[PDB]
């Protein structure tokens, strides 16, 4: 739908690799996006991932339009939030 | 004639008087959802009605 | 497909599986406590004994679906908290961690009227 | 309302195929004496063993006797310091967990079964101990009720003996399109079930009682009209006001 | 004190009790205080029982 979100995991601007599609693996866990994006279980553009990345988007029905996000950009999205202290 | 005005208000902690100040009571008393709630308000609401009611009427000249 | 769901229940030299439900296909929530309850959608389904532990495995969102975003694992302690509740769902909290928010949380309100109010002392 | 006691019966609990496992109670004893009846080589069984648990969804307790009395028959009777008798578990109670024992179990209920071989003071034949807990997942059941993906069963818009996740009355069952979004059921103040759902669908539906209550107005001794909820009635006339 | 000498050749008994008595054995030890106390194997005239299970094997003990 139309609408403001955010994402993240390991994605474009070592845990990944992406290309012009891309592979990424964590946590005995591995994703492939192609056309459609996939999940597998195995233990353990040519541009590389090193570190977590988040996105902030909003929708045009061709999600094209979004800025790139720096820490703390979770809690942006409705069903999360910072624990306050204790 | 007499006429009483007043009547001596009193005021209970009803988890004090149900409870004791036992913590694992007090634990439980909150599941009687508002019975402290239509106690205490009962109590302290009317303990204020009288206190404007008399001292209203106790006009001085 | 109607998915049946079953706890295997593993001991020293033994396997059994006892049928819990045709899971539906609409959960949202799922809360283990310590004391042994699991709760799916607010209610509690299921008694046990006092756990150790939890090992999860969990799969992936099915990536048909809108799957930006995230979904949340909380490691939580009880305490009373003051709830409103509209149409089952939590609109606010209130947490009686001090003198105040537990005068809230015994005269069951949000926010009173000017007053004097019994309180304990501590 | 007029139904005779021809009334459906309705059975609502989590989803379910039929999952069944009987608990076939087994109760012997033999008798001898001339002089008088009495009692020797008493033995009991539960499948066979000494004690069972049910890990099925349903069950059906049953009873066999295998007594062997020379007098040629014997009466038999149950005392029950237990919310149930074997007859009545059948009946749709719902519970967490339920194991039987011919020996004491932590919890336990006792339902003590007596045999009457010649008339007059009987004797026991066995003691059957149940631990169980109120709860939702195990059902005691009469026989084997089929279904593939629900074991549940209503008739709507009609007088029926519901059970519905350990809530039993009379009622009257309709679909409502007020949807709800957690919880499986919603009581009054009272304790009395309001509403349920049908938890692999999302649908709610709601008991009303199938007796209403009304104020009747009585003059020259007659009941000359009734001020109701309901929008027909014995009389021939009917007339719609504010409340 | 109970001191429990079960041989169960499965490894382990989880051990639980039954009270129909104002106490359970480690609560006695809590500073109660009696007239009288005794303790048997077999029924004392106006007795309380507690009951000592053993699960050897999960399910019915
Ligand atoms: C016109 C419009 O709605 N597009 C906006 C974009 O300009 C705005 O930046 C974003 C929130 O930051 O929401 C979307
Ligand atoms: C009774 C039994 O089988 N216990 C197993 C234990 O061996 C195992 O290491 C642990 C790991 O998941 O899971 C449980
Ligand atoms: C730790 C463990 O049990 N590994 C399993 C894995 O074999 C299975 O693939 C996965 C679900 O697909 O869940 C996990
Ligand atoms: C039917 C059954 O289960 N077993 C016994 C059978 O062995 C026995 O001979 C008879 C008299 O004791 O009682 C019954
Ligand atoms: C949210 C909503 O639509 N509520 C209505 C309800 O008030 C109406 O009586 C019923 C009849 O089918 O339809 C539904
Ligand atoms: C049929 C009708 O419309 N109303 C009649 C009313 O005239 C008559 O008095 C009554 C019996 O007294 O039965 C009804
Ligand atoms: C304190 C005591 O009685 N010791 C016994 C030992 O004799 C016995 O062999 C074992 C199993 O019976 O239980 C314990």
């Amino acid at each position: 739908a139309p609408a403001v979100v955010v994402l993240g995991g390991y994605l474009p601007s070592v845990h990944g690799i992406f290309l012009s599609v891309g592979i990424t693996w964590d946590n005995d866990r591995v994703t492939v996006f192609a056309d459609k994006i996939y999940h597998f279980y195995l233990k353990n553009a040519m541009q590389y991932v090193y570190t977590p990345t988040y996105y902030m988007l909003n929708v045009t029905s061709a999600g094209i339009y979004y800025e790139p996000c720096t820490a703390n950009c979770t809690g942006y999205a409705a069903n999360v939030f910072a624990t306050d202290s204790n | 004639e007499y006429l009483q005005l007043y009547n001596t208000p009193v005021s209970v902690d009803c988890a004090t008087y149900v409870c004791n100040g036992n913590s694992r009571c007090k634990q439980l008393l909150t599941q009687y959802t508002a019975a402290c709630k239509t106690i205490e308000s009962a109590l302290q609401l009317s303990a204020r009605l009288e206190s404007v009611e008399v001292n209203s009427m106790l006009t001085i000249s | 497909v109607p998915y049946y769901c079953f706890l295997k229940v593993d001991t020293y030299n033994s396997t059994v599986y006892k049928f819990l439900a045709v899971l539906p296909p609409t959960v949202r929530e799922i809360v283990i406590t310590k004391y042994g309850d699991v709760y799916v959608n607010g209610f509690g389904y299921l008694h046990l004994g006092l756990l150790d532990a939890v090992t999860i495995n969990f799969t992936g969102h099915g990536t048909d679906d809108d799957v930006s975003g995230f979904w949340t694992i909380a490691s939580t302690n009880f305490v009373d908290a003051l709830i409103e509740v509209q149409g089952t769902s939590i609109q606010r909290i209130l947490y009686c961690d001090d003198p105040v928010s537990q005068l809230k949380c015994s005269q069951v309100a949000f926010d009173l009227d000017d007053g004097f109010y019994p309180i304990s002392s501590r | 309302n007029l139904l005779s006691h021809e009334q459906p019966i309705s059975f609502v609990t989590l989803p379910s195929f039929n999952d069944h496992s009987f608990v076939n109670i087994t109760v012997s004893a033999a008798f001898g004496g001339l002089s008088s009846a009495n009692l020797v080589a008493s033995d009991t069984t539960i499948n066979g063993f000494s004690s069972f648990c049910v890990d099925t969804r349903q069950f059906t307790i049953t009873l066999f006797y295998n007594v062997t009395n020379s007098y040629g028959y014997v009466s038999k009777s149950q005392d029950s310091n237990c919310p149930f008798t074997l007859q009545s578990v059948n009946d749709y109670l719902s519970f967490s967990k339920f194991c039987v024992s011919t020996s004491l179990l932590a919890g336990a209920c006792t339902i003590d079964l007596f045999g009457y071989p010649a008339f007059g003071s009987g004797v026991k034949l066995t003691s059957l101990y149940f631990q169980f807990t109120k709860g939702e997942l195990i059902t005691g059941t009469p026989k084997p009720l089929e279904g593939i993906t629900d074991v549940s069963f209503m008739t709507l818009d009609v007088c029926t003996k519901y059970t519905i996740y350990g809530f039993k009355g009379e009622g009257i069952i309709t679909l409502t399109n007020s949807s709800i979004l957690a919880g499986v059921y919603y009581t009054s103040d009272s304790g009395q079930l309001l509403a349920f759902k049908n938890v692999t669908s999302g649908a709610v539906y709601s008991v009303t009682p199938c007796s209403f209550s009304e104020q009747a107005a009585y003059v020259n001794d007659d009941i000359v009209g009734v001020i109701s909820s309901l929008s027909n009635s014995t009389f021939n006339n009917t007339r719609e006001l504010p409340g």
